[PDB]
RNA sequence: UACGUCG
RNA sequence: GCGGCCCCCUGGACGAAGACUGACGCUCAGGUGCGAAAGCGUGGGGAGCAAACAGGAUUAGAUACCCUGGUAGUCCACGCCGUAAACGAUGUCGACUUGGAGGUUGUGCCCUUGAGGCGUGGCUUCCGGAGCUAACGCGUUAAGUCGACCGCCUGGGGAGUA
């Protein structure tokens, strides 16, 4: 709700045609984007975000890049919703099926992790399966109890996680991204001009986000 | 050089709603608004408007319907090379119907359907699908 | 000139906030001291001017090193009238004409384009700038 | 560079061995490294610079 | 209700380090009888295999057709890659009478009654890609009308 | 292409000819007049020349 | 090409004044005078087959616009190619 | 050779 | 195709503002011109290089590659020839259609507060979008979307031969 405070735009380089309704584009080489634009724009984001999420949806925010961790792992986790925060998994979307499979022995090995039998037998066998949970639990940690594939999908970078916006795309998922200047606005059914790489940017937008995911009638 | 105007009006055309252009200017005459004036008719463009005093400048606001173009296929069929002059018989139909065939009749420039109804034949301009 | 504030502090790296599109990221040895340890932490206002821009802020750490006459090396890259800027770590030198223009015996072009070691004696930190001496002559010429 | 008589000037823009240096090296604009050999060539004839060092 | 039905079966192969190994590829198109219009393609080692890919893969995959009466609307031409393809709607112009794979996706189209020649390259794999492409850019009058106001 | 030097000296350390005459331009002038293989030679290490 | 001063002359010979600078006879005169001079340049050198291809340009010129200006009006045809002393 | 499938 | 420097004669291109003519334009079968290299004719020249040729090797042989010599030729004047992987294997002219990084040559504006900032032309290089393409790739210098005129193709060989 409250007016973007700082980021004013970024991304001088590599900086994409299909971006120039976008950019107010002024400064020392460096393109600005028109808030004034993207205001209107991450209401309307908002809207049919709080939408989706009044039905009783899964929402899935995208977060590779740092530092949108801890911050996706923080929003998301502040909300009963799901992330990814490290490297997002070349289909865990449109398979699905095998990557339940990996998040079924995820929830197997936790827990035979810290309640069954993990001192048994080995202890240098133990040592790798320790650390096969900490392979599969930062690759598939939000998304692990999940049961489904998501409602909506919130990505953090367009051009950085372009993966997750095709396959989204592949399946019919509405993409909320923001995207920056060197962005495409592929298949994002609502695009926000912003700023993917600033902390402050993505901690306020994160916030807002978060803010009408669980936002509550009461 | 410059030899055919008309086609180069719907080049002007095919390229603006390949590019999702939303208006597409050039040098204006007779003819050019009285094709234009048939495209508007028709449901084709959306307006035209011409400009200037001493250079005239036709401008035509084009129509997408979806996200996909309204003018499917815009050809050229009396290009200068050869002429083609159909009678009122001969006329032809574009589209099965759907789509119309502007042709510049005596009493003017007309579609296929509105000529066939005047019962006058003439020069076949272009084909608008 | 940059003014900014600390915010992440992982070994190695320093992270300082400034406003643009990203936060810059200054190296510790920026802020170590003689003693070999740090001088900040989280919330601490420091100054930053932008490894090839450190050093505008490194050179406070040849002080100990010009008050004992530290030999160094450096090369001639401008010129004036009678004024010589030598790059000396980066510090414009003043040489004058005094003995390096005087009483012409033959061809004296073996000035534009020499790569010497030159002496200082005296620095000024005021001014920014590093005069040379004068009878350190004797060893950039003909060491 | 526009002149060669100044022949300090085309002396800086030489290297020891008589031969011109190139813009890659020296920057020296193209316009003004053409002009520049122009006038290396029109002083070498002139001895006022010399082809090479080994005359 | 599916009314699938396959067109070409054909033996490719590999050559590998010892000798060749040779693989079967099916080609498909299932279809309702009313629009929806789907190929596959599906490659396996055995004949069975090839044609059950075949079939798994044009099940999905399926597009709309804007049929008329029984049959098409106005003429169309689908090209792909090297093939070449003409249709006419043949307003009751009885039976379907198109070449070789283009009668079957023709067939479990829906149409009924059409006129068609293929030109070009008539390779199976690329004449239907070439009646699909074809069908697809056919328009209804009640789209036409939709699209440019009355 | 001299070199002296006072007596401080031992080496000779005359790295002014990997500068100019030895490496390529003798061994350049040693076979054919082409006009043809230096237009391709100069067209390819411009083209090597290349990120 | 040729002198400032024997291009003003020219222009101040057969246009309607000066600054009428384009018209067809003014045009027609001036490569007229170019195609002389250069029989000059082109008696000697004679090898010198790149210049002549300018040559050709102007006198190819001055066919065109003699074909026009005769298919407009002839009396300023007969009038120019008389007082060029061209035509043979 | 050689690829044509069920309660 | 043109590479030291200087003079003389000379062709074209591009840019800036303004003036003038007023469709005078585009393409072009036959026709005419120019057209690398080798070659030919007459007369010069001839240092290097080098077909031919000779010798030495290598080799089973070596009419070759390698070595040592070496004539025409390459160079000049005038005439002929009339061809090349004469190639961006892409005819000419014009119009329209997302971008990025350069190079080169003009010009305008702004503190020129420097080796700047903002534009606007001409030519050119690399990469790529849609689109096209059998694919490879082309991609505002198109092989995209069109128009005008020309040239040419129609299985391989025989044969570009008789």
């Amino acid at each position: 709700m409250l007016k973007a405070g700082v980021h004013f735009g970024h991304q001088t380089r590599y900086w994409n045609p299909k971006m120039k309704p976008f950019i107010f584009g002024a400064r020392n080489k460096v393109h600005i984007i028109n808030l004034e634009k993207t205001v209107p724009m991450f209401n309307e984001a908002l809207a049919e975000l709080n939408k989706i999420a009044s039905r009783k949806g899964k929402i899935l925010f995208v977060g590779t890049k740092r530092a949108a961790s801890e911050a996706v792992k923080d929003a998301a986790l502040s909300c009963d919703q799901f992330f990814v925060n490290h490297r997002w998994l070349g289909g865990m979307l449109t398979n699905w099926k095998t990557v339940r499979q990996s998040i079924k022995r995820l929830k197997d090995l936790e827990t035979q992790s810290q309640d069954g039998t993990f001192d048994k037998l080995t202890k240098k066998e133990a040592l790798m399966r320790t650390r096969e949970l900490e392979k599969l639990e930062n690759s598939l940690g939000g998304i692990k109890d999940m049961g489904g594939l998501p409602d909506a999908l919130f990505v953090i970078d367009a051009d950085h996680e372009h993966i997750a916006i095709k396959e989204a795309n592949n399946l019919g998922i509405p993409v909320f991204a923001i995207v920056d200047t060197n962005s495409d606005p592929d298949g994002v059914d609502f695009v926000i001009p912003g700023n993917d790489d600033a902390i402050r940017a993505v901690t306020l937008y994160l916030g807002a986000v978060a803010a009408t995911v669980r936002e509550g009638r009461s | 050089s410059m030899q055919d105007p008309i086609a180069d009006m719907l080049t002007r055309i095919r390229n603006g709603q390949a590019a999702n252009k939303a208006a597409v200017t050039m040098p204006s005459s007779k003819l050019k608004v009285a094709i234009a004036n048939v495209l508007k008719e028709e449901g084709f463009i959306e307006d035209f408007k011409v400009e200037g005093d001493t250079k005239p400048e036709l401008e035509l606001t084009l129509k997408y319907f979806q996200g996909k173009a309204v003018v499917e296929s815009i050809q050229r069929v009396s290009r200068p090379g050869l002429r083609i002059y159909k009678r009122k018989d001969e006329l032809p139909k574009v589209m099965a119907g759907l789509g119309i065939a502007v042709v510049s009749t005596s009493k003017g420039v007309m579609t296929d359907r509105a000529a066939r109804q005047a019962g006058l034949g003439g020069e076949i301009i272009c084909y608008v699908a | 000139i940059v003014r900014g504030v600390v915010v992440a502090i992982d070994k190695d790296v320093v992270l300082v906030d400034a406003g643009l599109k990203s936060e810059s990221a200054i190296p510790a040895e920026q802020f170590k001291n003689a003693q070999g340890e740090l001088e900040i932490q989280v919330g601490d206002e420091v100054d930053v001017a932008l490894e090839k821009a450190k050093r505008h802020e490194a050179w406070i750490t040849l002080e100990k090193a010009y008050e004992d006459a530290e030999t160094v090396t450096g090369v001639i890259n401008g010129k004036v009238k009678g004024g010589f800027t030598v790059e000396l770590n980066g510090i414009r030198a003043f040489l004058p004409g005094s003995l390096v223009d005087v009483r012409p015996v033959r061809d004296t072009l073996h000035l534009e384009g020499k790569e010497l070691e030159f002496k200082v004696i005296k620095l000024d930190q005021k001014r920014n700038n590093v005069v040379v001496s004068r009878r350190a002559v004797i060893e950039s010429e003909n060491s | 560079e526009i002149d060669y008589k100044d022949i300090a000037t085309l002396k800086n823009y030489i290297t020891e061995s008589g031969k011109i240096v190139p813009s890659r090296i020296t920057g020296t604009r193209a316009k003004y490294q053409r002009q520049l050999a122009r006038a290396i060539k029109r002083a070498r004839y002139l001895s006022l610079l010399p082809y090479t060092d080994r005359h | 209700e599916l009314q699938e039905k396959l067109i070409a079966v054909n033996r490719v192969s590999k050559t590998v380090k010892g000798g060749r190994i040779f693989s079967f590829t099916a080609l498909t198109v299932v279809g309702d009888g009313n629009g929806r219009v789907g190929f596959g393609y599906g490659k396996a080692r055995e004949v069975p295999a090839a044609i059950q890919k075949a079939m798994e893969k044009a099940r999905r995959n399926m597009i709309n057709v804007a049929l008329n009466n029984g049959t098409l609307q106005h003429p169309v031409k689908g090209v792909h890659t090297g093939s070449r393809v003409f249709m006419q709607p043949a307003s009751e112009g009885t039976g379907i009478i198109a070449g070789g794979a283009m009668r079957a996706v023709l067939e479990v189209a829906g149409v009924h009654n059409v006129l068609a020649k293929a030109y070009g390259s008539t390779n199976p794999i690329n004449v239907v890609r070439a009646t699909i492409d074809g069908l697809e850019n056919m328009n209804s009058p009640e789209m036409v009308a939709a699209k440019r106001g009355k | 292409i001299k070199v002296r030097e006072n007596e401080p000296f031992d080496v000779a350390l005359r790295r002014f000819k990997r500068s100019c005459e030895k490496a390529g331009v003798l061994a350049e002038v040693r076979r054919r007049e082409f006009y043809e293989k230096p237009t391709t030679e100069r067209k390819r290490a411009k083209a090597s020349a290349v990120k | 090409s040729l002198s400032t001063e024997a291009t003003a002359k020219i222009v101040s010979e057969f246009g309607r004044d000066a600054n009428d600078t384009g018209s067809t006879e003014v045009q027609v005169a001036l490569l007229t005078a170019q195609i002389n001079h250069l029989q000059g340049h082109f008696a000697e050198h004679k090898k010198d087959h790149h210049s002549r291809r300018g040559l050709l340009r102007m006198v190819s010129q001055r066919r065109k616009l003699l074909d026009y200006l005769k298919r407009k009006d002839v009396a300023r045809y007969t009038q120019l190619i008389e007082r060029l002393g061209l035509r043979r």
